[PDB]
């Protein structure tokens, strides 16, 4: 569940 | 001599058919456009001077007027998109690329600067500068055995312009352009000038701001150890883009994230998570949140490096945007971690600062926190210790927060509210 | 911005 910038 | 000319006098000299009169009028325009307070860029554009400046770029037998007109156009291009467009519309892009090979270093440098301003406007002008063929002659200026022999300002300007060719998405720069630039970028990332290092990291931060395939192009160049080294620099202008690049890389695959851990990045995060600059603390916690979204062995590295107490710290006291990132780190941790890892999180004191943040009004952080509480209860179910966690939550006022949250305006928070009370608080 | 004016 990565969250981009 | 050429100080404080009116635009009218500049136009008169440039239209004069006298090369020396034109040179003096162009220098006067350069000085006007180089003053600190409100350069009259629009006045110069409206006078129709850009086509004449562009034609002066090609006067090989008078290098001073090439320099002065390049400087004038550089500063017009430094303005708004409209003002940069006027420079491009006058044909300046191929003229500046031609000047990159000038034998006069100060003229070559001016063309580098101008192209950096044009490419820096956005992806369209960036890609237009690339289509005109700027990358080959730009990289050739750095084709020396040791960058230390180049003039300091010259090298800083080239690094900045190259970084603007790496900047922006929608779309990202052409893949072949990125591949052509990267080896020089890697070389600049190992240079010993702080400004070159800062802009090299910014370039890498741009190239890693995208899908995993873009991150992989950078990670495969072996630059992660150098990025981690720059993470520990004393200069904030270096730490900021280095941290941005590292944080971008850990948004990729578990394997790309592992390269960051392998390089020793976690050892810097006690400093980063207590850094007095709010933005560093926020982006370091964001980075932590994407690492705790990884594999259980990567969560374990966060544990081994003593970073869970630091996450408790930022959750307890930080800028609210940093606290929101800390909440994400906790929910990601509790979503992928083992029972033991989740138990260790409670032992470090995560519960009370978690409950205290349920007073916030940002509806998303409440959803994030409520998810984390459910995840921790699910681990406490496997140990049969839900009643112990319920006592912890009610003893620090958390039950009063959840029991008053079933009447919230968002509905996914009211459903999560009531579900927790029905199962564990009855 | 990422543009620079030369003073």
């Amino acid at each position: 569940v990565k969250r981009r910038q | 001599g050429t100080v404080n000319w009116s635009v009218e006098d500049i136009v008169k000299g440039i239209n004069s058919n006298n090369l020396e009169s034109q040179l003096q009028a162009t220098q006067a325009a350069r000085k006007l456009l180089s003053r600190e307070k409100q350069p009259p860029i629009d006045n110069i554009i409206r006078a129709g001077l850009i086509p004449k400046f562009v034609s002066f770029l090609g006067k090989t037998d008078c290098s001073p007027i090439q320099f002065e007109s390049a400087w004038a156009l550089t500063n017009i291009a430094s303005g708004t998109s409209e003002q940069t467009k006027a420079v491009v519309d006058g044909g300046a892009i191929p003229a500046f690329i031609s000047l990159l090979a000038s034998p006069h270093a100060h003229i070559s440098e001016q063309a580098v600067w101008a192209l950096g301003n044009i490419a820096g406007d956005g992806s369209a002008f960036r890609d237009l500068v690339i289509k005109h063929g700027a990358i080959d002659p730009l990289l050739a200026l750095l084709a020396v055995p040791d960058l230390s022999t180049l003039a300091c300002g010259y090298l800083r300007n080239l690094t900045w312009t190259l970084s603007n060719l790496c900047r922006n998405k929608n779309p990202a720069p052409p893949l072949d352009a990125v591949e052509q630039i990267l080896p020089t970028l890697v070389r600049l990332l190992h240079h010993n000038d702080p400004e070159v290092l800062a802009d090299s990291c910014w370039a890498i931060s741009y190239l890693t701001d995208g899908p995993n395939e873009r991150i992989e192009m950078v990670v495969k160049k072996g630059v992660v150890p150098q990025l981690v080294k720059l993470l520990g620099a004393t200069e904030l202008p270096i730490v900021t883009p280095a941290l941005r690049a590292i944080g971008n890389i850990v948004t990729g695959t578990d394997e790309q994230t592992q390269k960051v851990i392998d390089a020793g990045a976690l050892a810097v995060f006690p400093s980063l998570l207590t850094n007095p600059k709010t933005n560093i603390q926020k982006e370091a916690t964001w980075t932590m949140s994407n690492i705790t979204a990884g594999r259980q062995d990567q969560i374990q590295q966060v544990v081994n490096h003593g970073l869970v107490p630091f996450l408790v710290g930022v959750l307890s006291k930080a800028d609210f945007k940093t606290q929101k990132e800390a909440a994400w780190a906790i929910t990601n941790y509790t979503s992928g971690g083992t029972v033991e890892q989740i138990v260790y999180l409670v032992h470090c004191g995560i519960i009370e600062p978690l409950m205290n943040l349920l007073s916030a009004k940002d509806t998303k952080i409440i959803q994030v926190i409520l998810d984390a509480i459910s995840n921790i209860f699910q681990a406490a179910e496997k140990l049969g210790e839900t009643e112990k966690l319920s006592i912890m939550i009610e003893e620090c006022g958390g039950l009063d927060k959840i029991e008053a949250l079933q009447r919230h305006e968002n509905e996914s928070v009211t459903k999560a509210s009531l579900n927790l009370i029905e199962k564990y608080f009855s």
